């Protein structure tokens, strides 16, 4: 995360860390959506050009970790199975950059571990509007090094026409961009390592946090004129339901 | 439906240091 701040303890209890089992290596962010289902970006697990084509046994996930070992707070889980979106377009623009990982053992919720909510239709309509701000969190790059504390930044959702104009990459209805415009006064953006990390919004209908996006791509980090892109979670929920309800 | 309610914040009726920025944007 670029130009953000340290997270407060318990601020993002749904935060999940995806690690490469051996050699131990942090790969991406992810988020807890239940006691046994975790969301992340497909490119975090499948992206041939970078030699990424992981098997479930290739990784592990860490939950409730405040630093880069809290013996009694954080949880370390193995994966039962990975599910990458069938129409994930990795060769072109990263269309439908989403994936689900099912843990071998459900995890017990706590003060430091709890699931983020997945948007319903009216929550999304109302919250997904240009100018409204959301929150990105991650253990990724601080600049185009890495933090020892989970980072956070709030960024405004940008109008589709403007997102399109910011980049030559072909953007889809399955993505959205969020960030400040150079004339806006504030900065911030996700960066390498942050993929899979949640972009959340708090709903006044019920004071609950909802994950509206997944950190997917960008060009450079916190560059003036550029805006980070996120996987449009809601438009892909039916796939989520299909998978989960097997 | 036990989701999106942080034990150390929502549950203790405490607000984090920046969540008001989100409310302001609405």
């Amino acid at each position: 995360i670029v130009e953000g701040s340290d997270a407060e303890i318990g601020m993002s209890p749904w935060q999940v860390m995806l690690f490469r089992k051996s050699p131990q290596e942090l790969l991406c962010g992810a988020s807890l959506i239940s006691d046994r289902w975790v969301l992340t970006a497909a490119h975090c697990l499948l992206y041939p050009p970078w030699d990424k084509n992981f098997t479930e046994n290739d990784l592990l996930v860490r939950i409730g970790k405040h630093s880069r070992y809290e013996r009694n707070i954080e949880k370390i889980s193995m994966l039962e199975k990975i599910y990458i979106h069938p129409r994930y377009n990795w060769r072109e623009n990263l269309d439908r950059d989403i994936a689900l990982m099912k843990l071998k053992k459900p995890v017990a919720f706590s003060d430091y571990i709890h699931p983020v909510c997945l948007p319903d239709r009216e929550t999304a309509a109302s919250l997904l509007q240009a100018g409204y701000k959301g929150r990105v969190t991650g253990w990724g790059n601080l600049k185009e090094g890495q933090p020892s504390v989970l980072q956070v930044v709030n960024l405004p959702i940008v109008e589709r026409p403007v997102c399109k104009d910011s980049t030559r990459i072909r953007i889809t209805d399955n993505m959205f961009c969020a960030g400040y415009k150079p004339d806006e006064g504030k900065r911030g953006d996700a960066c390498e390592g942050d993929s899979g990390g949640p972009f959340v919004m708090k709903s006044p209908f019920n004071n609950r946090w909802y994950q509206m996006g997944i950190v997917s791509w960008g060009e450079g980090c916190d560059r003036d004129g550029k805006i980070g892109f996120y996987t449009h979670v809601f438009r892909l929920k039916k796939w989520i339901q299909k998978v989960i309800d097997q | 439906a036990d989701c999106g309610l942080r034990p150390l914040f929502e549950k203790k009726s405490l607000e984090d240091k920046t969540e008001r920025e989100l409310l302001e944007s609405y």
